RNA sequence: UGACGGAGCCAGCGAGUCUAACCUUGGCCGAGAGGUCUUGGUAAAAACUCCGUCGUAACGAGGAAUUCCUAGUAAGCGCAAGUCAUCAGCUUGCGUUGAUUACGUCCCUGCCCUUCACAC
């Protein structure tokens, strides 16, 4: 996934958290990629589609 | 073989789904027998069934370890194999004699272009009872399965916080003993069932001064696996960590060996699930 | 391990808390402690927000 | 639609084997004999395909 | 934010002395869970 | 019907089929000649069975071999055993058995291999 | 650290919640059904 | 036991209407939303065999110690997939080529076991 942080510190706060994509597919943010910036790994129930957005819940 | 082997799992698939619908049939001779003895009166189905009283007569002299455990528990040793995935590093190599040093009965064996459909078949062959496999990322040990033959199940394990005794200094050499077991905090039927395959895979019958000891403590479905040697003294006992510490976490378990990729599944972790947290399984 | 424990033992009546590094030319740390002494800092931390 | 994979549909038993025919590729000689009817027997014609096509679609 | 797993746990120093306390408890009772030969 | 029969090599993955007929000494792999078999350093290899038994017993039939998966070794030892087996089947079905017998004699004499397959199933120890 | 106090608060709150939800509910079933049932035998014997 | 180029040629895994870049220069249309075109930069089977040419600051195959290893094994080569744990700073499969040395001994080092005929 790309373009939900801006740079691998930041998603190493939000590693382990829940998201899910707008079809419902519910996911974990498994790790951090090095390259690029911001880009990190997710597994999901289900096979996602490149049409999916991924949606992390915070308030 | 191949036919042989082929036609006794159908034979067993097909007892077990005879068990089902006879376990209502089981209940029902329960019944029966609490009213013989107590007094009470019968149900209502069970009053006018004359069928099932009838079959009582001959049914009324029928009266644990696991059905493919059953057959070998405590006559046969275990034999072991201890295998890695393709080009493993060095410390998978040593990693995996670590484990087999850990089980009396086990043999390492290099996985250098081995197919596991060979694999399994050849190990068959020979009589083995279980065949280990080791996986690792960049010399970390990370899973490990244990595949039960001639016919499964087949136990995939994850381990966490590996610290192998090749890592000590002046450790000095293992105690080959027959150990003693420790299963503590198993209480699930699913715990029973991880029990019994881990329980296999030593001999049977150490000796009772022993002084080795192998300990699976289930902590929140880690089960935390430590070798330990101890000494009794006057006022109690002191021990001392042999090694290796890791802790395996469950996440499935097929009735099928390692190579069938399409065995039916007994178990598998649901980490999705809005309440996967809640709960521990084992 | 055992024979060396016994000869301890008789002679007064875990080294797998240290990791020991190699000499290319020794005990390094202790993981149990400084992880509880890391874990515990942050506890108190936690406690106070 | 589904593939099965060509190791599986070759060791499959006698009762449960795919049929799959092939395209032709050379022009069969009935191929290049049979005479179409043309001009009204092709009015006559897609009359009726689209008779039976607005039939099957109504049922 | 929500969490969809626990954490693996830390090997701190209490935790394995939690862990040791039961190994020399069961050691000293005497009691093992371990394969019994089967007679005959 | 021309009377034929064939015969299977199997090296790993290489596998060779062998249609040897009633003909005039027409050897070809794959459509082409035997000649032309690859590597030439193990060429001679492929030969192996023409020279022991004499290419005499081969001008009175027309050998055909298609040769799939593998390697070049496996693939040259594929071909090996499909031609030296079809010789012999053939000999054996229109030919008396008594060359049949002579025939399997002189390859089991030189490389059992020619016949029966060289399977190294792994044996755990 | 922060993901494992959070999952057993979070769990400690669901299993209060379920036990007092149920508490209110049993003995609302109990007490009242009791008058309710005692009130429609008093009709019944009416 | 090279580099460059050309030629010949050999696998097995694998098939979800699903598979997949970024940043700019500008034209036109459109109330807007946006649509289309234009533009520069950045990132992103092999082995094998045959033939022809040249030519033999840091580091030039890695000390002491230490570890592992017995046949389709060690080692080399590439191709796929990413299968609820783990993995992409990677993981797991698949095929291809394929050896040397031992297969004996309890001498050393550890671990372990012992103290119904006939014949002994
Ligand atoms: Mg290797
Ligand atoms: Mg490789
Ligand atoms: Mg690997």
């Amino acid at each position: 996934i790309k373009d939900m942080f801006s740079s691998a510190m930041e998603v190493a706060r939000f590693e382990g958290a829940q998201i899910k994509t707008v079809s419902g597919i519910r996911g974990e943010i498994k790790r951090a990629l090095s390259k690029p910036e911001g880009h990190y790994r997710a597994a999901f129930e289900d096979k996602i589609l490149m049409s999916d957005i991924v949606i992390l819940r915070s308030w | 073989m191949l036919r042989r082997q082929a036609r006794e799992r159908r034979e067993y698939l097909y007892r077990k789904a005879q068990e089902l619908q006879d376990s209502q049939l089981q209940q029902k001779r329960q019944i029966i027998k609490q009213a013989l003895a107590q007094g009470k009166p019968l149900p209502k189905e069970l009053a006018e069934d004359e069928s099932l009283q009838k079959d009582f007569r001959y049914d009324q002299s029928l009266k644990q370890v696991d059905d493919e455990y059953a057959a070998t528990s405590g006559i046969m040793d275990p034999r072991i194999i201890v295998t890695t995935s393709r080009d493993p590093s060095t410390r998978l190599s040593q990693f995996a004699k670590e484990i087999k040093l850990l089980f009396p009965n086990a043999v390492r064996l290099n996985r250098g272009n081995y197919v596991m459909p060979n694999l399994v078949d050849a190990c068959k062959k020979s009589g083995t009872t279980d065949l280990v496999v080791l996986h690792e990322h960049r010399g970390v040990p990370t899973s490990l399965t244990i595949s039960h033959f001639p016919h499964g199940p087949t136990a995939q394990f994850s381990l966490h916080n590996v610290v192998m005794r090749h890592d000590i200094i002046n450790a000095g050499n293992q105690s080959e003993v027959n150990p003693h077991l420790i299963f503590d905090n198993f209480t699930t039927a699913l715990g029973k069932r991880v029990v019994c395959i881990l329980k296999h895979l030593f001999n049977a019958g150490p000796k009772k001064d022993s002084e080795r000891v192998i300990t699976f403590a289930n902590r929140g479905d880690f089960i935390s696996v430590r070798q330990h040697v101890y000494v009794r003294t006057r006022e109690g006992v002191e021990i001392a960590e042999v090694g290796p510490r890791f802790e395996m976490r469950l996440f499935e378990l097929r009735l099928g060996t390692l190579e069938n990729k399409d065995a039916d599944v007994e178990w598998q972790l649901r980490r999705f699930i809005r309440t996967a947290n809640k709960k521990d399984y084992l | 391990q055992l024979k060396n424990l016994k000869a301890a033992l008789k002679a007064r009546g875990n080294p797998f808390e240290i990791k020991a590094a190699r000499n290319k030319r020794i005990a390094v740390g202790k993981p149990g402690i400084s992880k509880q002494i890391g874990e515990e800092q942050r506890k108190r931390a936690f406690e106070a927000r | 639609g589904l593939k099965v994979p060509k190791a599986v549909q070759k060791e499959l038993p006698f009762k449960s084997q795919i049929h799959q025919m092939k395209p032709q590729k050379k022009k069969t000689y009935m191929a290049k004999r049979a005479v179409v009817l043309g001009g009204d027997e092709k009015k006559a014609r897609s009359f009726i395909q689209k008779v039976l096509t607005i039939s099957k679609a109504k049922d | 934010f929500d969490r969809t797993a626990k954490p693996v746990p830390v090997i701190t120093s209490e935790v394995t002395e939690s862990l040791e306390d039961m190994i020399r408890r069961r050691i000293q009772d005497s009691n093992f869970d371990d394969l019994q030969r089967r007679t005959l | 019907a021309v009377p034929s029969v064939q015969t299977f090599g199997k090296k790993k993955s290489a596998t060779a089929v062998a249609h040897v007929k009633a003909g005039k000494g027409l050897i070809k792999v794959n459509g082409s000649p035997i000649t032309l078999v690859e590597p030439e350093i193990l060429r001679f290899k492929v030969y192996e069975p023409l020279l022991l038994v004499g290419l005499d017993k081969f001008s009175n039939i027309d050998i055909r071999v298609r040769v799939t998966g593998g390697g070049h070794v496996s693939q040259v030892y594929a071909i090996r055993q499909a031609i030296a087996k079809g010789l012999v089947a053939y000999h054996q079905k229109y030919v008396d058995e008594q060359s049949k017998n002579e025939l399997k004699k002189a390859f089991t004499s030189y490389d059992r291999t020619l016949l029966i397959a060289d399977s190294r199933r792994p044996e755990p120890k | 650290f922060e993901a494992r106090q959070r999952i057993e608060e979070k769990n400690k709150e669901s299993s209060d919640y379920h036990a007092k939800m149920a508490h209110i509910v049993n003995t609302i079933n109990t007490e009242e059904g009791a008058e309710k049932n005692k009130y429609e035998r008093e009709r019944k014997l009416r």
